[PDB]
This record gives structure tokens, C-alpha cells and sequence, in this order.
RNA sequence: AUGGUGAA
RNA sequence: GUUCUUUGUAAAGUGCCUUCGAAGAGUCGAGUUGUUUGGAUGCAGCUCUAAGUGGGUGGUUCCAUCUAAAGCUAA
RNA sequence: GUUUGACCUCAAAUCAGGUAGGAGUACCCGCUGAAUAUCAAUAAGCGGAGGAAAAGAAACCAACCGGGAUUGCCUUAGUAACGCGAGUGAAGCGGCAAAAGCUCAAAUUUGAAAUCUGGUACCUUCGGUGCCCGAGUUGUAAUUUGGAGAGGG
């Protein structure tokens, strides 16, 4: 039962990782490449009012 | 089928006995025999034993009314640590210093924001 | 060199020193060992009827009440 | 070997106990004004931390008592004595304003 | 206190001396 | 009070009065039976200050004890297994000799209705005061147990098992430090 | 455990009680005023914010007055006995405001009474009736 | 080594 | 919130003035013998056995801190 | 009094009201305990409790411009220290979780043992009242537990 199951990961890293992800959604071939049927957004980023 | 217990319930000491034993001579002649009226004179006698049974203990608890120290068939069952561990006004029990106290300096309620 | 035991009847009486090897018989306490786990398991609660503890739990759930339902 | 899986497990369960003492206690911000203390041991007196309670001296001085004190939840410590004027106008300061921001409802 | 040595005293002289203080 | 008197004619163990006090008690314990009931303690000061009062609920008992596992705490041990039904709270010394030293023991009666409704005494009540002496909880039981605060008890200061179990234990967190 | 697959074999069944959901809820009992503005979606310090009150007062460990005047407002929501009052106009008749005579009264000032609590009783019986 | 079993 | 009761020259608190002002002995402690600690401490058989402006714990003339030998108490 | 009473002590009753064994046992407490240093205050054994147990509000930690119940975690720290050899191995301070203080002995209620157990009849029955019985004076209630506290104005 001591075996290790979660993984120390450095908060800096972490941030950049999130940041990494963030920034990829905004090339469209990127999110093509990821298998989400994006062809036919109006726009990338997609920006909604709030009202949404 | 058989006898309902909300009938048997006024019936007297004596008419439940006759009853009793009238459904014990029945089930002895049916023995013999050897049928499902046998399940039911034999529901019919357990259910009369316990109508006397409860008229028995009501008498019992009747006579015993109020008077402290009643026979332990009919205390409480609860559990043995619960006859200990002692009671609401036992534990409630507090020395007349600390009541003094207590209504000196009760507990207040309040709030910190001005 | 045994026999039957009234408190437990594993046949294990010893005729001679009058006693049960198994359940300890005459003596108050019966007789068992941490080293004997599978002995204790044996003998364990629960391998019996429990005609009493098995209402315990649904006792307790509703507060030990007395009574009877008011219809 | 003793692995701490509970941990956030034990989180919770002390996060479930202060809301269930907020629901108890909720007018009262379930604690009790702790004062300003100063460490020995020089590598950390330099650091100034909250203490246990405020001393019999310090509160005499807030205008109260310490019976009343506590009733209104004011930590009293009748262990600590007093040796620097500093700590003590701090203490007394902080007894002001926390009696002047604290509201206390009737009794009635 | 005046008391607590008036009775230190009374039980002095009621118990005299022991009898390792007898030696003196 | 008196009881001052008693407690600095007490301070005196060996004077004359108190021997011959002690030479005649405990021949006259000498006649009676190992463990008996005592109608009132012989130093009622100690017994006071120990939390004994004379009240319908406590009961004193005489032990004597082979000289030579503490002798209170075998006395009191042995008071609380003949005594099953009463709670030992504590016990004080009244005599010795060449051969036996004897030990007095106040008890007192959870059952009766005035422990009960006794709100300073109804605390031992609870069942979690069962055999105090058996636990070691009494005053010569945490005593020899090492119970108290400062360098002097750092190895004994509350369980002595417990402490083996700390530092022998090995503390693994979700993420290792 | 033996005990555990004898209660699943037997019939009697098992006394389930489902109060998991229960451990996340707790409804405030200590104040009607706040029960009302309190809002179970937030949290204790969220919703002490909102009524605007202090959930801690030290320095609380790792990061971060419409309802009050309510509160405010709550704040502003002994006599003799018949025989004490006989006993004052008994003394009050027999030496009228002459506080030092009534002091040394034997027969009527039964209990040794200061002159201190003798006059704010006779001022407090005045008040009371006359 | 600890605790038990039967065996004159 | 709602309703009946209080009472009795009853019980407490605040500031001042005044007169007083108790403290766990076969116990602490030393000796020795068994025992534990990586601690030299503690535990334990027994000879003796301490004082009340007294006693315990720590250092360069002593200065710093408490009042043991009783007990209860949720987290 | 060639007697009759106060107690104290000791026995008995198919006396009335009560409790004790034992079971379970992962955790808790105590005793004991192997295969001069090491496996070790482990394994096994015995006794005693609960949902937690123990401990707990210092004859404490410190030598500082001092901290102030107990308990658990990180840190202190694999450091001080020891057996200086293989090896064992702390604790204050610091941060965190949770915080609550109290009760007797001790000095006269003596202008009123004011205290309490039990029996009896009721009621609003985890208890209350009128009466009786007994315990208590070799001390049951209130007033004080060092933060002092007590009689008075
Ligand atoms: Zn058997």
C-alpha cells in the first residue's frame, strides 16, 4: 500500500504547462489536429457575450 | 383465515381459556388424522396464548402503576451499559458554585464587525 | 481419552484430567491464543446463531424505543 | 508503514467540523482574540506571534475583567506576566478595538 | 504565621524528641 | 482546625507516641483478616485531603501485604478485585513493621443514588473509570508510571510504549518531502 | 469477517443509513437573523463576508454593512417583599429620615443593616410608593 | 524461544 | 415567539477604604540493591529521613521560573 | 443494681434496593516477557476500559526585549548526545489542526447539620412535594483553590 501514486510536480512547471495549453487553442490547425470539429467556428479564439 | 386478534381483544379471561382450550382439542382430533386447517388451529392457539399473554402483562403493569422499583420482566430492555451511565438529571446535576457562576457570567453571542 | 463436551461437544473431554483442551471446560474463561488465528476464527462471534446480537444493530438505529405504533 | 491517503479525506472532515461549529457558533467568529507575543530564543524574537491569552494586567487595563473577558471571547492567560511597555500598549490597543467592534445582543 | 508555629511547637513538645534526636 | 494538629502531630513519625500507636494497631490488625471492611479511617486528615468524605457512598478497607508491582499498587489491585463493585480512588499508608506493611484504601460505590446525584463525586461514575487501579490510573499507578512534566520524564512523560510506537513508526505522506 | 458474511447470509437485513449527503449540509441554529441572509451555496467565510462579519480573527494560514445594522438594531429591542416593605415603613415611621437613630434601633432594626443599605432601601421603598 | 496437546 | 410564575429584607459583580490572610510527611531527600534509557534520569525491595519569607529545576556573589507529594475535564 | 439502659464490635435472613465475573479485542492502559552490546520494553502470556483510550491545565520550557493545558503533523534532525565500532538516537524554540477551565485539604454556619440515602401517598414520573426512618458531629451543605481569598463600610 506505500507504493507511490501521486507525482511532485514544481508550481512553475505546472503554470507553464497550463499556459503551453492555453496558447495552443488558439491555432485553429492545432485544434483541427486534436480531433474536434472545428471547421466551421465564425472565429478562434471563440469569443460569446456573457449573457451566455 | 383463523381467528383475528382485534376480535380476541375484549374477550374475558375466561372466554380466551375456553377458546384456548377448545382450539387445543381441535388440533389433538386433527392430529390424528394426519390439511391445512392444522396451520391454522395451531396460528389460532399462538395467537390467543398471546392475547392472554398481553391482557396478563397490561394487569401486571395496572397493578404496578407508578410505584417505584416494578418487576424487571416489564424494565426496559434497552441494553445493560444504558442502566448505567447515568441518567439525564444525574448528569445534569450541578454544584450551586458553578450555577452562581454560570448566571454571573453567562455565555453571550455576538459578533465582530463594529 | 476424550469425550463429549457440554459447553462445546468437540469430543475433546479428557476423561482423566476432567477438563476440554478445546474450549477450556470447567473453567470460566474459554480457552484461546492469539498464535491459534484459525482456532480463534473457529470459535469466533458470528459462527453461531446470535439469537440476541443480530437485533442489537437494528435496536440501536432506532434509539432502543418502547412502545408501539400509533396507527 | 502508515500512508496518509486520508489526508484529503482528514481536510474535509476538520472543514465539515468548523462549519458545523459556525452553524452552532454562527454569530461568533469561532475564536478568541489572542494577543501579541514576542519569542525568546533570539533566532526568532525578532518575530513578533499570537499568544494563548491576554494577561490579568493587560485586560484590567482594556477597561474589563477577565471573567467577563472570556464570556465575550477574550483568551485569558493568567501565566504570562509583563516586561515591556510596548507589547502591553499593543495588547491594550488591540483589547480597545476589539471591544469596540464587537456587538453584544440582549439577554432579554 | 503566628498559628502555624504555635502549632509546630504545641507538637514539639507533645511529641518530644525522636529517638535518633534522643542521641543529641 | 484540628486537622492541622493532626497532620503536624503525623509530621513526627517517630516519636514515641506515634510507635507505641503503631505497635498497638497493628497487632490489633494482626487478629483480623487479610482484606475487612473498616467502620472510618485512622487518619481522617489524610483521607479529607485525598477527596475521602463521610457520606452514605464511600467505604474503607483495610489490606495487608507481604513485604518485600508496587505494595500500594498491590494492595489496591487487590482491594479493587475483591471490591468489583466499588471504584478505588485512592489509599494512603497507616502502619509497617519487620514483616508486613499495611495500607488503607477509600472506595467509593458508583451505585448508590448520593455518588450519583453527587455532581463533585459522580464523575467516576462514568464506565471509563472502571479498575482505576488496574490501568494504573490511580495516584500510586501514575506515579510509578512516570507521569509528569520535564527532562526528568521526556522518556516517560505520558506512555512509555507509546513513544517506541512514534519512533518506530514510519510516516509517509501522498507526496514524498 | 465471519461476523460481516453471517449478517450478509442472514435474513434479518441490514440497518441502512444514508447520511453522507447530511455530513456537507448543516443548517445555522444559533441565530434567526442570520438564517435568513445566510446562503448554504457559499461557504463559512464567504457567506461571513457577504453578512459582513469576521470568520477569524488571527492572521488566518495560506492565501485569501446592510446586514449588520439589523444586528445593531436587535440591542435596542427588582422590588421588596411584603414583609421588607413592612419592616422599612416600620422604621421609616418610628425615625422618619434619621438614618443614624434607625441605625441603632434594637427592636426594629432586627438585622444590623449599614446605614448605607437602610437609606437606599427606604429611598428605593419611596420611590416604589411614596 | 512463547503458548498448548496426550502420554505412568 | 407563545403562557404561568417570581420575592426573599435572596445570590452575585464593579471601584474605593478598612481588619485579617490556610497551602497534600514514611512525603522530598541521601544510601544500597534489581530494572529501563543512545537519555545519565526515571521505575522498584529496604536502613534513615527533611523545612516553611520553606521546597524543586538551571550559571557564573548568588540571579531566572513554579509551588510537587489529590482529583475531573470535549476538541 | 445477686438489675436496667447508651453505644462500639462481630455473626446470621431463601430480607428490601443494587453491582461484579464472561464474551469480543485492530487501537488504548498496566504487569510480565525470549529465541553483557544487537533482534527487544518486539514475539507470546495475564489483567482492565471506550468509541476512541492515555495525558491534560507546570515544583514546565528557557537564560531570552522571554513563551504559558494536553495531544497529533512538518521542521528542529539523522543534529545534540551516547555506544565513537558496527549502530541507537532525543527534546526547547518556529509553523500548522483544535483551544475551556476547574473541584477538595486546608482559617467557626455555631444566631439554629442549614446536608444527604431509603420507606410511605400523590403529581406535571430519567423527577418534585408532606411525613417518617437512618447516615452524618471522628464533619454532611454554602462561602476560598494562590489569578489569591475572607469579616465589615
Ligand atoms: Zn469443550
Amino acid at each position: 500500500t506505500w507504493r507511490k501514486w501521486n507525482v511532485k510536480v514544481n508550481h512553475n512547471e505546472k503554470r507553464y504547462a497550463t499556459a503551453s495549453a492555453i496558447a495552443a487553442t488558439a491555432v485553429a490547425s492545432l485544434v483541427l489536429a486534436r480531433g474536434h470539429r472545428v471547421e466551421k467556428i465564425p472565429e478562434i479564439p471563440l469569443v460569446v457575450s456573457t449573457d451566455l | 383465515a383463523g381467528v383475528k386478534a382485534y376480535e380476541l381483544r375484549t374477550k374475558s379471561k375466561e372466554q380466551l381459556a375456553s377458546q384456548l382450550v377448545d382450539l387445543k382439542k381441535e388440533l389433538a382430533e386433527l392430529k390424528v388424522q394426519k390439511l391445512p386447517k392444522i396451520k391454522t388451529v395451531r396460528k389460532s392457539i399462538a395467537c390467543v396464548l398471546t392475547v392472554i399473554n398481553e391482557q396478563q402483562r397490561e394487569a401486571v403493569r395496572q397493578l404496578y402503576k407508578g410505584k417505584k422499583y416494578q418487576p424487571k420482566d416489564l424494565r426496559a430492555k434497552k441494553t445493560r451499559a444504558l442502566r448505567r451511565a447515568l441518567t439525564k438529571f444525574e448528569a445534569s446535576q450541578v454544584t450551586e458554585k458553578q450555577r452562581k457562576k454560570q448566571i454571573a457570567f453567562p455565555q453571550r453571542k455576538y459578533a465582530i464587525k463594529a | 481419552s476424550h469425550t463429549l463436551c457440554n459447553r462445546c461437544g468437540r469430543r475433546s473431554f479428557h476423561v482423566q484430567k476432567k477438563t476440554c483442551s478445546s474450549c477450556g471446560y470447567p473453567a470460566a474463561k474459554t480457552r484461546s491464543y492469539n498464535w491459534g488465528a484459525k482456532a480463534k476464527r473457529r470459535h469466533t462471534t458470528g459462527t453461531g446463531r446470535m439469537r440476541y446480537l443480530k437485533h442489537v444493530s437494528r435496536r440501536f438505529k432506532n434509539g432502543f424505543q418502547t412502545g408501539s405504533a400509533s396507527k | 508503514v502508515k500512508v496518509h491517503f486520508d489526508q484529503a479525506g482528514k481536510k474535509v472532515s476538520r472543514r465539515n467540523a468548523r462549519a458545523t461549529r459556525a452553524a452552532k457558533i454562527a454569530p461568533r467568529p469561532l475564536d478568541l482574540l489572542r494577543p501579541v507575543v514576542r519569542a525568546p530564543t533570539v533566532k526568532y524574537n525578532r518575530k513578533v506571534r499570537a499568544g494563548r491569552g491576554f494577561t490579568l494586567a493587560e485586560v484590567k487595563a482594556a477597561g474589563l475583567t477577565a471573567a467577563y473577558a472570556r464570556t465575550i471571547g477574550i483568551a485569558v492567560d493568567h501565566r504570562r506576566q509583563n516586561r515591556n511597555q510596548e507589547i502591553f500598549d499593543a495588547n491594550v490597543q488591540r483589547l480597545k478595538e476589539y471591544q469596540s467592534k464587537i456587538i453584544v445582543f440582549p439577554r432579554n | 504565621s503566628n498559628r502555624t508555629k504555635f502549632v509546630r511547637s504545641l507538637v514539639r513538645e507533645i511529641a518530644g524528641l525522636s529517638p535518633y534526636e534522643r542521641r543529641l | 482546625g484540628a486537622y492541622k494538629y493532626l497532620e503536624e502531630l503525623q509530621r513526627k513519625k517517630q516519636s514515641d507516641v506515634l510507635r507505641f500507636l503503631q505497635r498497638v494497631r497493628v497487632w490489633e490488625y494482626r487478629q483480623k483478616n487479610v482484606i475487612h471492611r473498616a467502620a472510618r479511617p485512622t487518619r481522617p486528615d489524610k483521607a479529607r485531603r485525598l477527596g475521602y468524605k463521610a457520606k452514605q457512598g464511600f467505604v474503607i478497607y483495610r489490606v495487608r501485604v507481604r513485604r518485600g508491582r508496587s505494595l500500594r499498587a498491590t494492595a489496591e489491585e487487590r482491594v479493587g478485585r475483591r471490591a468489583a463493585n466499588l471504584r478505588v480512588l485512592n489509599s494512603y499508608w497507616v502502619n509497617q513493621d519487620s514483616t508486613y506493611k499495611y495500607f488503607e484504601v477509600i472506595l467509593v460505590d458508583p451505585q448508590h443514588k448520593a455518588i450519583r446525584r453527587d455532581a463533585r463525586y459522580n464523575w467516576i461514575c462514568d464506565p471509563v473509570h472502571k479498575h482505576r487501579e488496574a490501568r494504573g490510573l490511580t495516584a500510586t499507578g501514575k506515579k510509578s508510571r512516570g507521569i509528569n512534566k520535564g527532562h526528568k520524564f521526556n522518556n516517560t512523560k505520558a506512555g512509555r510504549r507509546k513513544t517506541w510506537k512514534r519512533q518506530n513508526t514510519l510516516s509517509l505522506w501522498r507526496y514524498r518531502k | 469477517s465471519v461476523r460481516k458474511r453471517k449478517m450478509n447470509r442472514s435474513s434479518v437485513g441490514k440497518a441502512t443509513r444514508r447520511n453522507k449527503d447530511k455530513q456537507r449540509k448543516i443548517n445555522i441554529q444559533s441565530n434567526p437573523i442570520i438564517a435568513a441572509n445566510w446562503d448554504y451555496s457559499l461557504t463559512m467565510a464567504q457567506n461571513y463576508k457577504k453578512l459582513g462579519l469576521r470568520a477569524k480573527l488571527q492572521t488566518p494560514a495560506g492565501g485569501k454593512e446592510t446586514e449588520v445594522v439589523k444586528k445593531l438594531e436587535e440591542l435596542a429591542s427588582r422590588s421588596q417583599s411584603e414583609r421588607e416593605e413592612e419592616w422599612l415603613e416600620k422604621l421609616y415611621k418610628k425615625h422618619g429620615d434619621d438614618y443614624k437613630k434607625m441605625f441603632f434601633d434594637k427592636k426594629l432594626n432586627i438585622y444590623q443593616q449599614s446605614e448605607g443599605d437602610l437609606k437606599r432601601r427606604l429611598l428605593r421603598w419611596k420611590k416604589r410608593n411614596g
